[PDB]
């Protein structure tokens, strides 16, 4: 929760007040530090669920066969 | 869940991990404190000003539709923000004192706080850095106001309230049904269209 | 001075763009907040009045060629008008297209 944290407002207010005046990769970098959409942070979000799921699917067949109908 | 399979949200009632532990809702602690559709849009503004972004503007409080008229005067109640230009902004939404509207308040003030920031650019340079940037700020605004560490501070969610590691799974799975469940669908649907538009799929194998 | 030209042009475009845009947005605001048929036609008036301004200004901006400008913040606006859009089609085709688009949406809606 980013509330009450002013240094998290700067990192955001620097990307906002550009509109479209800059390439979107330069805008991204002003917040994240990279130049491309990354799928790593989406996987840190669902970590405590991924663990639990890997534990719940012990006795099942993770995957699917594309011929049953 | 739904007609096409875009979102798997409606499968929640069949897959809730722990059906007994109920979710976190404050729709009721709100009515007990007389929370009208102005206490909400003040809590949102306070949230934003707390971060560092600026206040709202007078013209925002005057000419907005922060509650449905309901009389002979009708409207269209789909929530949204407006950037009419020249330096006035306004929100149009018929808000019911609820929780899902306590989130949409932050979602929309997100757009408004985006627009107020780049209103010093030439008229054609007023938009998100690309198409996916605009609604991706509203989300992180509403994503960080539904957390008990924040509800437990603004006044709702009575203080001696421990969250247990089973409500957290109850919550993350409700998210994954809406976020992750829709990624393969989106990707597959745009792959199909990209391939159809370049003749890579003959017109008899669509 | 091609660049200077492209500049002065934008300076002149901005004002009118802004004012017409206001008058066009206020109309749809009043329409959506106050649903009244006495508003629909006013909204359409201001709206297509604005939309025409765009066609005019765009075709007026095909003069300035892109690849001379290096002040990328004007190379960026010019790119946003010069888009020929769907007007590049013929006329029979271009009004067949709109018919197709309007039919496909009505079927879904009703
Ligand atoms: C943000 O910080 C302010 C001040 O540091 C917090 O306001 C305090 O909240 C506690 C508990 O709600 C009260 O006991 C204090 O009296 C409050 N002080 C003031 C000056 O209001 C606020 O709760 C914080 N917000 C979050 C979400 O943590
Ligand atoms: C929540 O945390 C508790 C404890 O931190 C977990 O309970 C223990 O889990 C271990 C792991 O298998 C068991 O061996 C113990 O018997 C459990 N203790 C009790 C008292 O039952 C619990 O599994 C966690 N829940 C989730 C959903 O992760
Ligand atoms: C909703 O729109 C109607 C007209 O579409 C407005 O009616 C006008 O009301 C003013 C006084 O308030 C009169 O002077 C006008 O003659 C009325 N116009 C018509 C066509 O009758 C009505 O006021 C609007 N409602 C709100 C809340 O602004
Ligand atoms: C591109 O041209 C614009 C002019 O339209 C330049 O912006 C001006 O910069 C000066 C000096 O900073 C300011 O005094 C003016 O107010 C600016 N114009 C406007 C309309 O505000 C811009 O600097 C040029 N690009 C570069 C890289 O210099
Ligand atoms: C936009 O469309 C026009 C056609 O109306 C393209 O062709 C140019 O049209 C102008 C007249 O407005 C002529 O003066 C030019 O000579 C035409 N181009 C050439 C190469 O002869 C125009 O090129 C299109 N521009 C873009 C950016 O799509
Ligand atoms: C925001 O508005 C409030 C009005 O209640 C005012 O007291 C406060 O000073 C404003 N914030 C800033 C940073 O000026
Ligand atoms: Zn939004």
């Amino acid at each position: 929760d980013i509330s009450n944290s002013t240094e998290a407002g700067q990192k955001l207010f620097n990307m906002l007040r550009l509109g479209k005046s800059e390439p979107w990769t330069l805008a991204l970098e002003n917040v994240v530090g990279a130049k491309n959409m990354n799928v790593r942070p989406l996987l840190n979000y669902f970590e405590p669920l991924f663990t639990w799921l890997k534990d719940q699917n012990k006795n099942s067949f993770v995957g699917w066969s594309t011929d049953w109908s | 869940g739904d007609m096409w399979g875009r979102f798997w949200t409606n499968l929640y009632s069949l897959t809730v991990p722990f059906g007994q532990k109920p979710n976190i809702d404050v729709t009721d602690a709100m009515v007990d404190q007389a929370w009208d559709a102005q206490r909400i849009f003040k809590e949102a503004e306070k949230f934003f000003v707390s971060v560092g972004l600026p206040n709202m503007t007078q013209g925002f409080w005057e000419n907005s539709m922060l509650t449905d008229p309901g009389n002979v005067q009708k409207a269209v109640c789909h929530p949204t923000a407006w950037d009419l230009g020249k330096g006035d902004f306004r929100i149009l939404m018929c808000t019911k004192v609820t929780m899902d509207d306590f989130l949409t308040a932050h979602h929309e003030m997100g757009h408004i706080q985006y627009d107020m920031a780049y209103a010093a650019q030439p008229f054609l340079l007023r938009n998100g850095a690309n198409e996916g940037f605009h609604e991706a700020v509203g989300e992180i605004m509403s994503l960080s106001a539904a957390t008990p560490k924040h509800l437990k501070s603004i006044g709702l969610l009575s203080p001696d309230f421990q969250e247990d590691n089973e409500t957290e799974i109850n919550f993350l799975l409700k998210q994954a049904l809406t976020i992750v469940g829709t990624l393969p669908f989106t990707y597959m649907l745009e792959k199909w269209r990209w391939m159809v538009f370049k003749g890579e799929i003959p017109k008899d194998q669509w | 001075t091609i660049e200077e030209q492209a500049k002065t042009f934008l300076d002149k475009f901005n004002h009118e763009a802004e004012d017409l845009f206001y008058q066009s947005s206020l109309a749809s605001w009043n329409y959506n907040t106050n649903i009244t048929e006495e508003n629909v036609q006013n909204m359409n008036n201001a709206g297509d009045k604005w939309s025409a301004f765009l066609k005019e200004q765009s075709t007026l901006a095909q003069m300035y060629p892109l690849q001379e400008i290096q002040n990328l913040t004007v190379k960026l606006q010019l790119q946003a008008l010069q888009q020929n859009g769907s007007s590049v089609l013929s006329e029979d085709k271009s009004k067949r297209l709109n018919t197709i688009l309007n039919t496909m949406s009505t079927i879904y809606s009703t």
